[PDB]
């Protein structure tokens, strides 16, 4: 009945979308995982849920998801929805291969996912996908690149943007846009996460290469105990 | 029963069609040009059934043209060739078999020139030189005898004139003019048509 | 394919030869034709080699979903009726002349499923071409209410009589014995067909090859 | 709120009597059936002067001998103008003749009160078409114009005014028309537009006029014909 | 506001869109049906508004399957709708199973139809009580009555309508079991003239041994014979 | 399958969902275009993309096929669907009639599409507004401006962004005949018109030009500076 | 009034609360009167002129091949209902090759306009037909209603203040079943000439009548042909 | 918002439709108590005719699912026959689809599961009737089950259903901890000790199944009359 | 028929109002413990009925998914039974296409995938059953929990249902990484023994283990056996 519908696909009298900016406040409750690119490859830097021992082993974490040989994605907000959509977008990646025998240049993928997620906020009367997930990737066309999207639908090349709480302004006083030298990108990542820390309560993951094929590393345990002692002051 | 030919150079690939639009007993206007302009550097050719050549390959021209003028850059000829192999291969068995066999000349910038080939069953294979039609059956050994893997441009053109003068001499169909286009690292450039 | 199965006082004894011959050449000399459905129900298979596989994966999966939905052990009547109704509505395009047998809470009994969907409760069945080579040895020496050991010997003599004078012969006999308490799925029961032997070694070492281009690729590190 | 298929405590539908409004909003159009033609005019209400005024289509020719004149919520008519011309060439296709004006007006007005929330496939309409229009056309019966409503009600008309000037221009048109064309109904109708004037003295940039005469097919007037008429007033 | 939707219960378990449909047949005229050993006799009250309506302006004794009947009470649109789909239901039974439809199965079928139509907010309940009635050669004079709730009971002398509070008493005091239907056709007028307390241009139909499993408006003679039960 | 009628007539003929889309285009960027009689030209004051943007994927300026190109203004993710369907049917209109597709027809397709979303069952008509510029078979550098009610107008300035009522009254004041030359006075009029609103073009403005059915060229911020300097010099 | 979301609901007394209000919506419509003789039934309608002048929104309609109607309520909904009634009357001409009898006609439209009264979010057909035709027996005449409850009546009047026409026509039923065409339609026009606002004339413009019965097609008398029916002074 | 309107979660859980549907099964109240015998699952219920004008044979609860499963339900009798017809449908569908006749447990699982999908989806009310249903399979003893309108079948010895459920299950709990094929001091005496009528053999319906004869049998006033005069100990 | 509009929606705070109500309906459910152990798990739960009247061999709460994967719940009654129905069906799709028993992780992927669209998609309310998963899958056992949101996490021990904070803190106190067989059963029994509302009857608890030979329920003669060995 028309008394019962939440009426998600309605413009406000101020013109905005009520169910969309409620998803934007869902990101600020739970969300971390910045991403830094360099002249070399790109990394995510992430946070787990809490200190609660009672957690045996994650193959990959609940944060960094593999998508192709040359792409990966990280997730903010509601974790139940995005899992679905990331499997959804994973399907998209593979069928581009089936249509083209190319490793899907990542802007095609981000455009496709943002079109279907825009389609859930356009009609159907359903709630929008409450996740502002972001993407890292490489293609032969462009360089190493990361994109960042939100439950509204728009996206962009967001060279050092983080998602979730405590919002990135320090990064737009510290990132050198020309050259970055990915070891120092790790150093800047543990700087920002050191302000906002071993791999019990951090989840950092890099994307690099050797001889053409890309390598997605999840930065196993003892590397984090290296970088956490790479400070004195910061 | 038409004729398509192509030769892959070291930094180019040249194709040539027969410039004859046939009928039951007679031939129509010669030109009708079979080589369909793709984005900037891809160029495919189509013979076979009279009515699926102008239909299928133009639809492929629509989708690849939409890809370039939708997302900036164009396709490499590998993805265009596997694209049209997918589209013909899944339009094959369903309801209306598109009975066309394609050549697809092309080159990417940061890899070599490629000349893809497929039958009417959409089985794709690279080739340094490929042919089509009934005229394929006699002219292909001249591209076996003389084709080095590295060949200059004018040597390949006069080799192509050897192939067309043999095709003029033995093959029973009146194919008097042939449309020739060399594509290479400055874009689709077409040489003057060969006549007799 | 020569197949068979005999009911007896405790249970049933299935049995099949193991050879699958596409065209007029054996593609594979040792394949199981006695397919699992259930810890109390084994079927068999003849006709199309793939259609029996897929129809008993489907009825195996759907049946043990059914049995763990009920909680008890699944009966063999419902396997007969799911194979009958699911095999009927494809109008016999599936060629699967399979028999199936089971010990259950009512009694040990077996059915035969013709590829159009006609079912027969019988004391003894034979599908495949080797039916004809293995039905007569159920007509001179079959007795009702017979003990397990000469029933095993009976079915081995039946399938062994489908070996020696049929061109859908098999390498070796495997047969399952489904009783009230124990199941005995034994692979090959007898091997009446040895390979023979070769005479004289053949090859040199790092010769007898026209190598045009090698290529080596390591894997681990 | 309440839905679209509900009746109002006045007596009529909600969405229909709300679709009678947003006809007061929008430009004004007038039409006069005569004995030797039918003239249509509309002051299409240009907003800015920085611009091009000859692409505000408010006189649209359905066929060669049917021209409509819409107002109100503009560009909501394009689906039913599309249905008008597709139905027109379907009639000429299947029957090899011209049409009436009550057959195109019969065919369009069936689509007016045809909407609803829960119905067949979502290519249907939700709101009613909030555009009132009138088909000036010539037939083998006679020249005539059929004033539609958004309710699907269409009536025979010989002098009808729509838009915001549906009271004063209609009452002025009620007392100035009885006889015939003789070239001056088109000059005594822009005179009604001259009384209506909102922003500008009705030059050949802000009014579009077109006549349908039985000899020709139609005539969408160009600029020098219009300002030839405006010079005579 | 626990009202206005049939998919929402009360806080004491009482779906108000059903009991609002039940009073929606209590503001409509009576239609009594009396069972006896040779068949079931119907009789419907009529509340003729103007002289403009002619005789049988609205049928309220429909028939369905050439033997069961349709004395209806409430909204004649809804009652006429389920009358014609009862016609289609006995059509699907006779076409499907050959054997002529036993009435218990038809009353259970139309009963679960109008009940399963009260489980959704996307439909309203029906607003029409109605009753059936016939007999096969070995059935007995079966009649059933169906509420807008969808419950169907076998009765002897059920009466639905506005004045069913009066009408149930005389049918209870009438001798029910053993009389041969012709007298009770006559006696039906006594019930209808008692319960009408204000043109009462009534109408009767039955099924009986004078009919052999059929329906007739009376034939037409008791309309000038049971009219002679005025002054009682 | 959601079938609630959203875009419904309220009283006094007011179709509130469409005017809510009118604030939704009132709360966007500030797009502007000039029909400059041999050239056409756009411009949209962009935000802080220099801090950490990617300029390649901040494009309010897209391209439909080669000659027609549009600058949307509002919600920036419902627009990209209309971009995609414009490109798709534009290729279909290259399939049938095989022309350099006229700008009138594609803007009638956009206005007809948005009007088809003011009609269907429950899908929230768009909050975008276009500047369909381009050419045709014979010059004629026609500009078009659509609307969320699906009404397109063939006007010549149509500054329809967020602070663009001042820009369109400025362009009403200062566009008569001084911009009939090749490019310089027209582009000077555009960058003057957007420098009315914000600050310098080294961080804010970006433009695009189109000349006689070739060379849709954007202007990198090194070149925009020269024009900005000329305007400043005045 | 929570009974405004309302062809699903019941008022707590008995009322369905808007399909009797559709009966109000045909009380609001224009007045008409039909009647029947022993031989041929007639229909008479006055046509409202809410304009300059018109054909006054022609009421009585040709459906048939002797089963004619007289609408009074919504006009587009009336035309939809007579395209239904028209199309299946011609379908009974097609299949059975007999005249479709009037009773089954009015009963199955009485089951066709009954469906939106039943289901959700669909208004009833707010039109009061006054159909009249000559089948095998005498020429029937049926009022039907938007409450889907037709009436096998004789001499019925529906429309604006038509109750006075009924109370003339109720006390003059005795001279029906006689009274041939020339003196019958006079007896119907002087029944119609009470719904008018007490000022003098059934003009030839506004009165359109229809005749149907023995050995004559359902025949429409328009502006000219009603002029031979002339008499009465009151 | 709509916690007590739609089958959705309120705060602190407790979706407010199933306990509004539980209160629906107490409407009027014609009350079943089911007795289980290590060899005989008897059925008891009370049934009141209003006015000696109903046909007492036609009014019942006591339906027959198949040749081995009987049932009795105490909910609102409108929702009863829509539920028992689907149970007959799934019984015959089980016998056509899986061979053997359906055993009593997963029948009640299945109608409990469609009652679940009533109380999972919106736009349908969870219909208020609970199905006391008995039956014997080959393996175990006689069983009895009751799915509620929420779908929670349990597997009972001796519950009851209808008005006065708590007094009945208290009496049965106090009269089962002592240890009954005759069921003469258990079956009727639960009713006569809860609501104190000490029935004549009209108003009580009894449906037995026995291991020696698994066909579901509804008893008549002769054998239930001997069953009642056996309460003279 | 149907609604085709989601009743689960976003609050003005920015959170799902229905899902926290679903976790409330879980938290008002019967308490259930689950202990991942070095070779195998134990998933205990508490079956307190109304009276001593019912058949405690009739309904189960430990019940397998067709090969070696049992799953135990806490919360709504029959919504669990729907999730067992869907879970068995998904495990049999996987078994008929890939011809192995399903990895536990993939079964939790697909069960969390089917529980997501009931937080969307047309009038359906979310399930409100946070059932937990077991499974031997090759080499080392697994354990999971699909919340009525659709999230899932793997660990070494958990509890759920009533007073589960005491279960999580108490299992955080008494857990060892090598603690493997029947000692896990021991601490599971003395996690349900913590409240139980009284007397620790063997007919009111049931456990299920995954001792490298398929998930299997424990017979009621075995739980009372260790209830004799308390």
């Amino acid at each position: 009945s028309r008394r019962y519908d939440s009426r998600t696909t309605i413009f406000s009298p101020e013109g905005r979308l009520y169910q969309v900016e409620y998803a934007m406040e869902a990101i600020g409750h739970a969300g971390t995982c910045l991403g830094i690119l360099a002249n070399d490859g790109v990394l995510l830097a992430a946070e787990r849920r809490n200190i609660h021992k009672l957690l045996d082993e994650v193959f990959f974490s609940e944060k960094i998801y593999k998508l192709n040989e040359d792409m990966a994605c990280s997730v903010a907000g509601i974790t139940s929805d995005a899992n679905v959509l990331t499997n959804e977008l994973r399907l998209i990646a593979q069928r581009y291969l089936l249509q083209y025998q190319e490793p899907i240049p990542c802007e095609q993928l981000v455009t496709a996912l943002c079109d279907i997620k825009q389609a859930y906020t356009q009609f159907g009367g359903k709630r929008p996908f409450g996740v502002s997930l972001l993407y890292i990737g490489w293609d032969k066309h462009y360089g190493f690149q990361l994109y960042q999207s939100d439950p509204s639908g728009n996206y962009g090349g967001w060279k050092a943007t983080c998602i979730g709480n405590n919002s990135v302004s320090m990064l737009k006083q510290d990132y050198k846009e020309g050259e970055m030298t990915l070891k120092s990108a790790l150093a800047l990542a543990i700087k920002v996460l050191n302000k906002t820390l071993s791999a019990e309560k951090v989840e950092i993951a890099t994307l690099t290469r050797e001889n053409g094929k890309t390598v997605i590393r999840v930065l196993k345990q003892k590397e984090v105990e290296q970088l956490i002692k790479k400070h004195e002051e910061e | 029963m038409e004729y398509l030919i192509g030769i892959q150079g070291p930094d180019y690939v040249l194709v040539a069609s027969d410039r004859v639009a046939a009928s039951n007993i007679v031939q129509m206007k010669d030109d009708h040009d079979k080589m369909f302009k793709m984005s900037e550097k891809i160029l495919l050719l189509c013979v076979g059934e009279a009515g699926d050549t102008v239909q299928f390959a133009e639809y492929i021209q629509k989708n690849v043209q939409l890809y370039k003028m939708r997302n900036g850059y164009e396709l490499s000829p590998t993805a265009a060739a596997n694209f049209t192999r997918r589209n013909l291969a899944d339009c094959l068995r369903s309801r209306t078999p598109y009975h066309v066999n394609l050549l697809l000349a092309g080159y990417d910038e940061h890899e070599g020139p490629a000349l893809y080939y497929m039958d009417y069953l959409a089985a794709l294979a690279k080739a340094p030189f490929a042919a089509h039609g009934y005229g394929a059956f006699l002219t292909l050994s001249i591209l076996d005898r003389y084709y080095t893997p590295t060949i200059s441009r004018e040597r390949a053109v006069e080799l192509l004139r050897k192939c067309l003068e043999e095709l003029q001499k033995r093959f029973i169909l009146n194919l008097p003019t042939f449309s020739v286009r060399v594509i290479d690292k400055d874009g689709i450039h077409n040489l003057e048509n060969i006549a007799f | 394919t020569t197949i068979a199965g005999v009911v007896y006082k405790d249970g049933i004894v299935l049995g099949a030869d193991t050879r699958a011959t596409e065209g007029m050449v054996v593609a594979d000399k040792n394949c199981s034709k006695i397919h699992f459905i259930s810890p109390n129900i084994y079927c068999c298979g003849a006709g199309t080699a793939a259609d029996t596989d897929m129809t008993t994966q489907l009825i195996s999966s759907n049946l043990e979903l059914h049995s763990l939905s009920t909680g008890r052990l699944p009966r063999v009547v419902t396997a007969n009726r799911m194979l009958k109704q699911m095999l009927f509505r494809y109008q016999g395009y599936i060629g699967a002349a399979l028999v199936l047998g089971g010990v259950d809470v009512t009694g040990p009994h077996l059915y035969s499923i013709y590829p159009h969907g006609s079912t027969d409760k019988l004391p003894y069945v034979t599908m495949g071409s080797g039916s004809l080579a293995a039905m007569a040895v159920f007509e001179d020496k079959f007795r009702p209410d017979m003990e397990e050991e000469e029933a095993k010997n009976l079915v081995s003599e039946a399938i062994a009589a489908g070996i020696f004078n049929d061109l859908g012969s098999g390498s070796n006999i495997d047969l399952c014995v489904i009783s009230k308490n124990k199941l005995d799925f034994l692979r090959p029961y007898t091997v009446p067909n040895k390979k023979g032997t070769r005479l004289g070694r053949y090859r040199c070492e790092k010769g007898t090859t026209a190598v045009l281009t090698e290529k080596i690729t390591p894997l681990e590190i | 709120d309440r839905g679209v298929n509900t009746f109002s405590p006045e007596g009529r539908l909600f969405q229909v009597e709300y679709a009678i409004e947003a006809i007061k909003l929008g430009s004004t159009a007038i039409g006069i059936q005569t004995s030797e033609g039918v003239c249509l005019a509309v002051e299409k209400r240009i907003t800015s002067p920085l611009m091009e005024p000859s692409s505000i289509e408010k006189i649209v020719e359905i066929d060669a001998h049917i021209g409509c004149a819409m107002s109100g919520l503009i560009a909501d008519a394009k689906t039913l103008i599309d249905k008008a011309r597709v139905e027109t060439q379907n009639h000429w296709f299947t029957y090899n003749e011209t049409m009436t004006v009550e057959s195109v007006t019969q065919a369009v007005s069936n689509l007016a009160l045809q909407f609803g929330e829960e119905d067949a496939d979502p290519g249907a309409m939700s709101r009613p078409f909030g555009v009132a229009l009138l088909f000036g056309g010539v037939d083998e019966k006679g020249p005539q114009l059929f004033h539609m409503d958004p309710s699907g009600t269409f009536v025979q008309c010989d002098a009808r005014a729509i838009g915001s000037a549906s009271e004063g221009a209609q009452s002025s048109l009620q007392e100035v028309y009885h006889k015939s064309m003789t070239l001056k109904e088109a000059i005594k109708s822009s005179l009604i537009i001259l009384k209506q004037v909102m922003e500008e003295k009705l030059n050949a940039t802000n009014i579009e006029l077109a006549t349908v005469q039985p000899g020709q097919n139609f005539h969408m007037f160009t600029k020098e014909e219009l300002e030839e008429v405006i010079k005579d007033i | 506001g626990y009202d206005l939707s049939a998919s929402t219960f009360s806080p004491d378990g009482r779906v108000f869109q059903v009991e609002y449909a039940m009073k929606a047949v209590e503001n409509s005229s009576t239609a009594i049906g009396i069972r006896c050993k040779d068949g079931v006799v119907f009789g419907v009250e009529k509340l003729v508004l103007s002289k403009l309506y002619e005789e049988g302006s609205n049928k309220r004794l429909f028939n369905v399957d050439r033997h069961v009947g349709m004395a209806v009470a409430g909204l004649l649109a809804d009652a006429r709708s389920l009358a014609d789909i009862a016609r289609e239901e006995a059509s699907n039974f006779r076409s499907n199973f050959g054997y002529n439809i036993p009435l218990k199965h038809l009353a259970d079928r139309v009963a679960m139809y109008v009940h399963a139509y009260t489980l959704y907010s996307a439909v309203r309940p029906f607003g029409c009580s109605f009753m059936l009635g016939s007999y096969s050669v070995n059935d007995g004079a079966q009649l059933y009555m169906i509420d807008p709730s969808g419950v169907s009971y076998g009765y002897w002398g059920c009466a639905i309508g506005k004045a069913r509070q009066a009408a149930k008493t005389e049918i209870e005091k009438l001798q029910m079991k053993e009389m041969t239907c012709r007298d009770i056709v006559k006696e039906v007028a006594k019930i209808i003239y008692i319960v009408h307390d204000e043109a009462f241009e009534l109408e009767l139909s039955w099924v009986g041994e004078l009919t052999n499993g059929r329906h007739e408006i009376v034939p037409k003679d008791i309309r000038e014979e049971a009219e002679k039960y005025a002054k009682e | 399958s959601y079938d609630r009628a959203i875009t419904v007539f309220s009283p006094d003929g007011h179709l509130f969902q469409v005017e809510y889309a009118q604030e939704a285009v009132k709360k966007g960027s500030t797009a502007v275009g000039v029909r400059g009689r041999d050239i056409v030209v756009l411009g949209v004051e962009k935000a802080s993309v220099a801090k950490l943007q990617d300029e390649r994927t901040v494009r309010k300026i897209c391209a439909l096929d080669d000659n027609v190109c549009m600058a949307f203004a509002g919600l920036t993710a419902d627009a990209r669907i209309v971009i995609n369907r414009a490109r798709v049917e534009c290729q279909s209109h290259r399939l049938t009639v095989e022309d350099p597709v006229t700008v009138e027809y594609i803007t009638r397709y956009i206005a007809s599409l948005k009007q088809r979303y003011t009609q269907s069952n429950g899908r929230r008509p768009f909050g975008i507004s276009a500047l369909i510029v381009g050419f045709d078979f014979d010059g004629t550098p026609r500009l078009y401006q659509t609307d969320p009610s699906g009404t397109y107008h063939a006007w010549k300035a149509n500054a329809i962004g967020r602070g663009a009522k001042s820009v369109r009254e400025f362009l009403e004041k200062n566009y008569t005949d001084d911009a009939i030359e090749t490019d310089d006075l027209t582009i000077k009029l555009v960058i003057k018109a957007l420098l009315e609103v914000v600050e310098s073009g080294g961080k804010n403005i970006e433009l695009a030009v189109m000349r006689r059915d070739q060379s849709l060229k954007i202007l990198n911020p090194e070149e925009i500076e020269k024009y900005v300097a000329e305007i400043e010099k005045e | 009034n929570q009974y405004d979301n309302d062809v699903t609901v019941w008022s707590p007394q008995g009322r369905i609360h808007q399909i009797e209000y559709a009966m109000e919506a045909v009380k609001q419509g224009s007045a008409t009167v039909g009647l029947k003789s022993k031989t041929h039934a007639v229909l008479v309608a006055l046509k409202r002129a809410q304009s300059e002048l018109a054909a006054h929104q022609k009421k009585i309609l040709h459906v048939d091949n002797h089963i004619g109607i007289s609408i009074a309520g919504l006009t587009a909904d009336a035309r939809l209902l007579c395209n239904f009634m028209r199309q299946e009357c011609l379908d009974s001409r097609f299949v059975f090759d007999r005249p479709l009898p009037v009773s089954r006609l009015v009963s199955l439209i009485g089951s066709k306009t009954q469906i939106p009264t039943q289901r959700y979010g669909r208004r009833p057909y707010g039109v009061g037909l006054l159909i009249a035709g000559y089948d095998d027996m005498g020429p029937h005449i049926f009022q039907t209603c938007p409450s889907a409850n037709y009436f096998d009546c004789r001499a019925m009047s529906i429309g604006a203040r038509s109750q006075s026409a009924r109370t003339y026509l109720e006390r003059h039923m005795s001279e029906f079943m006689e009274c041939n065409l020339d003196e019958l339609v006079k007896h119907g026009l002087r029944a119609l000439r009470e719904t008018l606002p007490a000022e003098q004339d059934l003009t030839t413009k506004n009165v359109s009548i229809g005749i149907v019965g023995k050995d004559l097609e359902f025949t429409i008398y328009d502006d000219d042909d009603v002029s031979p029916f002339l008499d009465g002074l009151e | 918002g709509f916690d007590r309107h739609i089958t959705i979660f309120s705060p602190e859980g407790r979706l407010y439709q199933v306990e509004y549907a539980f209160k629906a099964i107490n409407q009027g109240g014609l009350t079943s108590v089911a007795v289980r015998g290590k060899d005989c699952a008897v059925i008891v219920t009370q049934k009141k005719v209003p006015d000696k004008l109903l046909d007492s044979s036609t009014v019942t609860h006591l339906f027959k699912i198949t040749e081995n499963i009987g049932c009795v339900m105490t909910g609102m009798t409108a929702d009863s026959r829509s539920q028992v017809q689907r149970a007959r449908y799934e019984a015959a569908n089980w016998k056509y689809k899986y061979g053997y006749e359906i055993p009593v447990d997963m029948l009640c699982k299945r109608i409990a599961d469609i009652s679940q999908v009533y109380t999972q989806n919106a736009e349908m009310r969870p219909l208020g009737c609970c199905m006391i249903l008995i039956g014997i399979d080959e393996e175990q003893g006689p069983q009895v089950y009751k799915c509620d309108p929420a779908g929670y079948y349990c597997g009972f010895k001796a519950t009851a259903a209808g008005v006065k459920q708590t007094e009945s299950t208290s009496f049965l709990e106090k009269k089962v901890k002592k240890k009954f094929e005759q069921t003469v001091e258990t079956a009727i005496t639960c009713l006569s000790t809860v609501l104190s009528i000490d029935f004549k053999p009209s108003e009580i319906e009894v449906g037995v199944v026995t291991v020696e004869n698994p066909k579901f049998r509804i008893l008549t006033e002769a054998e239930i009359d001997a069953h009642l005069v056996a309460l003279a100990e | 028929r149907g609604y085709s509009f989601s009743l689960t929606t976003f609050s003005p705070s920015g959170k799902l109002v229905q899902i926290e109500y679903a976790l409330a309906a879980v938290a008002g459910g019967a308490p259930s413990v689950g202990i991942k152990a070095a070779n195998g798990v134990v998933l205990a739960t508490e079956k307190k009925q109304k009276s001593i009247l019912y058949d405690e061999r009739s309904v189960h709460k430990v019940e397998p998914i067709t090969k070696h994967i049992g799953l135990v719940y806490s919360g709504m009654g029959p919504d669990y039974r729907v999730l067992v129905h869907r879970a068995r069906k998904l495990a049999q799709q996987y078994y008929l296409v890939y011809q192995e028993p399903i990895p536990t992780a993939q079964l939790v992927q697909r069960v969390a995938s089917v529980m997501q669209e009931y937080t969307q998609s047309g009038g359906v309310r979310p399930f409100g059953v946070s059932l937990l998963i077991c499974g031997w899958n090759e080499g080392r056992p697994y354990l999971f929990q699909s919340d009525p949101s659709g999230a899932y996490f793997a660990w070494k021990a958990t509890a759920m249902g009533k007073n589960y904070v005491n279960g999580k803190t108490f299992l955080e106190k008494r857990y060892n990484e090598d603690l493997e067989l029947e000692d896990a059963i021991h601490t599971a029994i003395l996690t349900l023994k913590e409240s139980f509302e009284g007397q620790m009857t063997e007919d009111n608890i049931e456990v299920g283990i995954c001792n490298e030979a398929g998930f299997r329920r424990l017979t009621p003669t075995e739980v009372k056996d260790y209830l004799a060995a308390i």
